[PDB]
């Protein structure tokens, strides 16, 4: 999972990907 | 009223947007996540 992969998935997909280790400010920033 | 007036002038892609402001069978997305309701008017959800 690199910074090019995150742009294809939506924010809901990406937030379900990192719902444990990140906390929605780093998730939205990334 | 905006929806009906946009149907009557056949501006369809905006008429459908102004109908999404009340009812969307494809759900609603609030803060990136899909919601559990389909009516954007809360006295239509609760029969008020």
């Amino acid at each position: 999972l690199l910074l090019t992969n995150i742009s294809f998935m939506s924010f809901s997909e990406f937030r379900h990907r990192t719902s444990g280790t990140l906390t929605w400010r780093e998730t939205d920033f990334l | 009223m905006v929806f009906q007036r946009l149907l009557q002038e056949q501006n369809f892609t905006e008429s459908t947007r102004w109908l999404r402001y009340i009812w969307n069978p494809a759900g609603y997305s609030v803060q990136g996540e899909m919601q559990d309701y389909y009516w954007n008017v809360r006295p239509l959800e609760e029969d008020t």
